[PDB]
């Protein structure tokens, strides 16, 4: 017997996976409370650059 | 035998009683009860007609409409 296919989730997903997709959000490393402004840095290029 | 008593009551210048002419009707419907049921078969699925998503192992595409 037949099985026709008419769903309507994927339209939905689509969506929230082309709105998650265009806000990318990374990681960010800010230095601290005590330390010296230039500590993210040094690590922040290295995340960035692997 | 009912039916036959009423085809041949004719000959005997005989009109056939009423019980009779009523068992053989309803005798006669009997006969072709279960073959009546038997002969009735769903057609396949037309010339057309998608084969569906949902049935896989495709097969033949669409609808056999002959297998």
């Amino acid at each position: 017997q037949y099985r026709g296919q008419f769903d309507v989730v994927r339209p939905v997903v689509r969506k929230l996976v082309s709105e998650m997709r265009q806000n990318p959000i990374d990681v960010l490393y800010r230095p601290k409370d005590g330390a010296r402004p230039d500590a993210a840095d040094v690590l922040m290029g290295m995340y960035r650059t692997d | 035998f009912h039916n036959l008593a009423c085809r041949i009551a004719p000959d005997y210048a005989l009109e056939a009683t009423a019980k009779i002419i009523a068992t053989a009707k309803y005798g006669k419907e009997l006969l072709y009860k279960q073959t009546a049921i038997s002969r009735a078969k769903r057609a396949p699925y037309p010339s057309r007609m998608p084969t569906g998503s949902g049935n896989s192992f495709p097969n033949l595409n669409e609808w056999h409409y002959f297998p």
